[PDB]
């Protein structure tokens, strides 16, 4: 199929996204969950990993790495140490709400995916590191986990199989950087949320020094339905190498900001006009869009006209598909102030380990504040571009890249706006 | 942490008396061979130069640092004591 | 070649053991990679980012202090990408570093100054205001001017692993992250002037050796130590016929790199 | 705002009375059992959170008590408490209003919410009301961005709020009854505000679309 | 049935709900591996 | 790294102060080599053989 979108409700993988249909275990069994899971576990780890590889599911964390290959990193025999699955329920990126929605409205999908992924890797426990601000979501997840333990779906007989698994929930304490892979591992281990270098990879040294695999909530939540319904089906959705369904959050200046499940490779304009009710004032009033959450740069209306919603499509459009969090800005907004607020966010949420990210993102925050006021000079635009290029690729984790990229997008597209602000400031202060 | 000031063999003399000037409090000296750092590319060259000029010498061997096993993954050990508590 | 792997640096073809880092291979050939947080007797931190080097046919620079060489790598230590990385990291350090060099104590002993002159740029693009951090009262031996700390955690790693007191650490996040004790703590152990040694900047200086001399002034005499039967090797830094400072020497079989507080 | 240096005030000395309730001791035992037999220092974060939930804020005696219980260095406990932002190292109000001011929320006008809260409570930026039950602070993204004009009071999210909506929420809090958490002004959780456009039909039950051979 | 919100049991959660649920869950879990040490010291 | 910066830049900049300090304490490192430079001085050919 050349065109994508208009996903069928019977093909929606995240039924009960809107809080109906009794999120507890009885409603999960009515909607279809924990079905043939014993058959899946007895079918075994190699079959599950081959199912993931044939489905072609990619990380849904924003990373974009092939889930099947990443999970098949740990198909080794035993070492002496246990193995762990870790789920990232931190969801700290601006624009992103999908993990919160699925944890509070269909948590048994997350629990079943923890069990299936833990069996696929070969493991004894899944630590769900949830965000600290999601107290009600964490309590609902604990209610679901207690119901699964009472039903015998976890612990000493995984759904009647001879596999032993445990599911723990550990809450954060308010750090966006703890959504990172190794920083989350450190936060579980009880230190500060500072990411560690790679190598060693988490598949060799993770939490407590054990082989671990860190996976997104949406990834593990679509995992057991991928195993159950094939994977050729999941690859049938979406384009080549960008396959399946995706939870798009749409926020900002849209008529109905909402979280909706939609097929991959759907047009941005089609997605907004079909699910968000359109831009406030119209598609002509649309100025810019951030398609990923906050780590991805801007795309203006001109390229937003025809862009698709793939990793490859946004890479071609000099952006990325991160958490699929379409932030929409119409013409009646301060785009420089929005980008400066994003740099404020990255300055406040930097963990402070690397000198590049630490000092450079503080520097970016000050330069962007002066850009918003107008008291800069047009040479400082290229100076800020070089500061961004110095930050990017020179840090331990990708928060430095995710702070450099919105600056690069703003400089790339809305440079006459910055120059206009500077000349207006200069002529009004002289 | 720089090591460029090593790797050249220095010949120096024994330190003599540096007393205090009665007028100004400066450091007065009586021997001319006080600041006599001589640079040589090899220990045998320094030995030959000292023997040729007729000075008694004490030569001490080069103290290279020992090659050490370094692994970043030891900071997060599962059972060993090398696990750190702070990054 | 039993358990020996061939790695190239600038085309040279040195054999190293597995698990050898890029920095260790480069120093085995003879090149000293710039560093601020790596210390050969401390655990690898990898946070100062000064040791970023380019591997051939690899788009991303790697940290030489932590990355182990795999096989057939060609380490391009003097490439344009590596020089740009070093300039960027040095610029980021000196952006918020305070211009305290004359009133400082690392006059000719500053790794930050020397590596700036050798690998950083010659100018600053920083047009903003620098941060400032309130000082601590860590003891009568170590004077802490923590405004000029570069957050390299070397003192933290030393006091956790070698001294083993676990009293130093990082409090805060981002540019506000500070090194020290959260409480008013009197960090007084033996082997506690070695943080003055290993601190590359003048954040941790010697309080008795407050403002008395400069390294270019000091004549260095390599001697041994008494009042301890270990017999650790020291350097007496004198000036104008007066003993000014006692530094440690390097003897791997007696005292390694450091000495005790009594002999210091 | 808050300084990462303890000044040792009379109200926050390392002798202020802190100890866990016996049921909190049982909860700490459950947490330590959740972590493996080695690496019990991984329980620093939730035990410190439990101390905060018991005591309101987190004094230095509470931090030292958590360190003593878990046999962890107090400096490591201070590292955790200073690093993470949800730990209150100063006494806060009873309700602790947190207004998200990141980019999609300020696109949907969280500044009006913040200024109406400011003029409603009489506090400027980040201080406490005199009756010691409200502390208004700005925060970053709280994860509810499709419900962009939102706020967090203690553990509850109040979303899609007009200025009069946040005023009447504050009136309800001053009256004493806790207001209903969640998004107000029509939406249940996150659906579009024009009716359902996504699911709109009963979900298929078990066995639907099951591949053969499984 | 499908026209009403039904997550309303998150309304009546107290400050100790998560930890009480964890304490209730502590009896359902398998014995955990040891590192061979009381602590990393 | 060869010429000292201006005094205002030295008192307002970090790299400038570092370079001022190092040029006025150690001086610039000249790369190794030997040259003979001859200049038509008024008395005659004035030469410097620098190693
Ligand atoms: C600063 C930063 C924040 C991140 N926050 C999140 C987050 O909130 N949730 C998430 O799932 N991944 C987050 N990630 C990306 C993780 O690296 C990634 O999700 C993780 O490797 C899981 O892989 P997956 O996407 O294949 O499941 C973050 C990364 C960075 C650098
Ligand atoms: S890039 Fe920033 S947030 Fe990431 S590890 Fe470095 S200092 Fe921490
Ligand atoms: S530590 Fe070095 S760069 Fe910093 S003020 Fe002192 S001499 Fe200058
Ligand atoms: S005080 Fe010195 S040794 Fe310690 S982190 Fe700062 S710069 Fe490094
Ligand atoms: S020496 Fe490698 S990052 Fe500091
Ligand atoms: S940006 Fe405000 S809740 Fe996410
Ligand atoms: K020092």
């Amino acid at each position: 199929k050349t065109s994508f979108g208009s996903l069928k409700d019977e093909d929606r993988i995240f039924t009960n996204l809107y809080g109906r249909h009794d999120w507890r275990l009885k409603g999960a069994l009515r909607r279809g969950d924990w079905y043939k899971t014993k058959e899946i576990l007895l079918k075994g780890p190699d079959w599950i990993l081959g199912e993931m590889k044939t489905s072609g599911l990619r990380g849904r964390g924003g990373a974009g790495f092939p889930t099947g290959l990443k999970w098949s990193f740990m198909n080794k025999p035993s070492d002496g140490r246990p193995k762990y699955l870790v789920v990232n329920a931190d969801e700290g990126e601006p624009g992103t709400c999908k993990d919160r929605e699925i944890m509070r409205h269909d948590p048994h999908k997350l629990v079943e995916g923890c069990l299936v992924g833990g069996r696929a890797m070969g493991a004894r426990a899944a630590y769900i590191y949830i965000r600290g601000e999601f107290y009600n979501e964490a309590s609902n997840l604990q209610v679901a986990i207690r119901e699964a333990y009472e039903a015998g779906l976890i612990g000493k007989n995984a759904c009647g199989s001879d596999y032993d698994f445990d599911v723990f929930v550990v809450r954060g304490a308010g750090a966006y950087i703890c959504g990172e892979e190794t920083a989350l591992i450190e936060s579980i281990e009880g230190k500060q949320g500072k990411p560690r270098l790679k190598p060693p990879f988490p598949a060799d040294v993770g939490v407590f020094g054990c082989p671990t695999t860190v996976a997104n909530v949406e990834t593990v939540a679509v995992s057991p339905t991928i195993c159950r319904r094939g994977g050729t089906w999941f690859a049938g959705f979406g384009r080549e190498r960008n396959s399946g369904t995706k939870l798009f959050n749409i926020s900002g200046h849209v008529n109905h900001p909402c979280t909706v499940e939609e097929e991959m490779s759907v047009p941005l304009k089609e997605l907004i006009e079909k699910h968000a009710g359109g831009v406030t004032g119209g598609w002509d009033n649309l100025l810019a869009v951030i398609p990923g959450g906050s780590s991805t740069p801007l795309i203006p209306k001109s390229v937003c006209e025809t862009v698709l919603m793939d990793f490859d499509a946004l890479v071609q459009a000099q952006t990325g598909l991160g958490t699929a969090a379409v932030i929409v800005m119409d013409r009646s907004t301060d785009i420089v102030k929005a980008i400066a607020r994003l740099i404020e966010f990255y300055k406040h949420e930097s963990c402070g380990q690397c000198t590049p990210c630490r000092e450079g993102v503080d520097w970016m925050n000050k330069v962007m504040a002066r850009f918003v006021k107008g008291d800069a000079r047009p040479a400082e635009i290229d100076s800020l571009w070089e500061i961004s290029k110095q930050i990017e690729g020179h840090t331990i984790c990708a928060l430095g890249d995710g702070a450099a990229w919105p600056v690069q997008g703003l400089i790339r597209h809305f440079r006459p706006e910055l120059e206009d602000r500077m000349q207006r400031f200069a002529q009004q202060h002289r | 942490s720089g090591v460029n000031n090593t790797k050249k063999w220095k010949m120096e003399f024994d330190t003599r008396e540096r007393w205090e000037n009665p007028l100004m409090g400066w450091a007065s000296t009586a021997d001319p061979l006080s600041n006599m750092v001589l640079t040589f590319s090899a220990k045998e060259d320094a030995i030959a130069f000292a023997e040729k000029n007729g000075w008694s010498y004490d030569v001490e061997e080069k103290k290279v640092p020992k090659p050490k096993s370094k692994s970043y993954g030891a900071n997060f050990s599962w059972n060993k004591r090398t696990r750190v508590s702070t990054k | 070649a039993s358990n020996l792997i061939e790695v190239f640096v600038d085309g040279q073809s040195v054999m190293v053991e597995p698990g050898t880092t890029v920095l260790q291979a480069c120093e085995k050939v003879g090149m000293q990679i710039p560093r601020f947080c790596y210390h050969e007797r401390l655990s690898v931190a990898g946070n100062c980012r000064m040791c970023l080097v380019e591997i051939e046919k690899a788009p991303k620079v790697v940290a030489a202090c932590a990355m182990p060489v795999m096989k057939g790598w060609n380490i391009l230590t003097n490439s344009e990408k590596s020089k740009k990385a070093r300039e960027g990291v040095m610029e980021f350090l000196l952006a918020n570093h305070p211009l305290d060099c004359p009133i400082c104590d690392q006059g000719g002993e500053c790794d930050l100054q020397d590596q700036s002159m050798m690998f950083g740029s010659d100018r600053s693009r920083f047009l903003e205001g620098k941060r400032a951090v309130e000082d601590k009262n860590i003891g009568p031996l170590v004077k802490t001017i923590m405004t000029r700390c570069i957050q390299c955690t070397r003192c933290i790693r030393f006091a956790s692993e070698i001294a083993g007191v676990d009293d130093l650490g990082t409090t805060g996040r981002g540019n506000d992250m500070q090194v020290g004790t959260y409480i008013e703590k009197m960090f007084m152990s033996e082997l506690s002037g070695n943080v003055i040694d290993i601190c590359p900047v003048g954040a941790l200086t010697s309080k008795p050796y407050a403002f008395t001399a400069r390294p270019w002034e000091t004549r260095k005499t390599e001697s041994i130590d008494v009042m301890d039967a270990v017999g650790s090797n020291i350097v007496v830094s004198t000036r104008t016929g007066e003993v000014m400072r006692i530094l440690p020497r390097m003897h791997e079989d007696i005292n390694e790199e450091w000495i005790s507080d009594k002999t210091r | 705002g808050a300084l990462f240096v303890h000044r040792d005030t009379p109200e926050n000395n390392p002798d202020t009375p802190f100890d866990f309730t016996p049921e909190n001791y049982k909860r700490i035992e459950a947490i330590v059992k959740n972590y493996p037999e080695g690496h019990q220092a991984a329980a620093v974060l939730p035990v410190l959170d439990l101390a905060q939930r018991q005591n309101g804020w987190l004094p230095i005696s509470a931090m030292n008590k958590v360190a003593e219980v878990l046999q962890v260095p107090p400096m490591r406990v201070y590292e955790v408490a200073t690093f993470y932002t949800m730990y209150n190292r100063k006494p806060v109000g009873k309700y602790h209003i947190q207004v998200c001011t990141t980019t999609p929320c300020m696109l949907r006008d969280s500044d009006s919410i913040l200024e109406t809260l400011q003029r409603k409570l009489g506090i400027k930026v980040g201080e406490t009301t005199p009756d010691k039950l409200f502390t208004l602070i700005e925060v970053e993204c709280l994860g509810a961005c499709v419900n962009a004009p939102m706020v967090q009071i203690n553990d509850n999210y109040y979303e899609d709020l007009t200025p009069k909506d946040i005023e009447e929420i504050i009136d309800e809090l001053k009256a004493g009854k806790v207001p209903k958490p969640g998004p107000r002004s029509g939406r249940f959780c996150c659906e579009p505000a024009g009716g359902l456009t996504s699911l709109t039909e009963p979900p298929k039950g078990p066995g639907f679309g099951v591949q053969a051979g499984l | 049935d499908t026209t009403t919100y039904k997550n309303l049991q998150h309304h009546d959660y107290n400050t100790y709900t998560f930890l009480d649920l964890n304490l209730d869950l502590s009896k359902f879990r398998l014995p955990q591996p040891s590192s061979g040490r009381e602590s990393p010291r | 790294k060869v010429s000292p910066p201006k005094r205002a830049e030295m008192k307002t900049s970090m790299e400038s102060l570092i370079h001022h300090f190092k040029l006025y304490t150690e001086g610039y490192q000249v790369p190794p080599g030997a040259t003979y430079t001859a200049i038509e001085a008024p008395k005659g050919e004035f030469g410097v053989y620098l190693v």
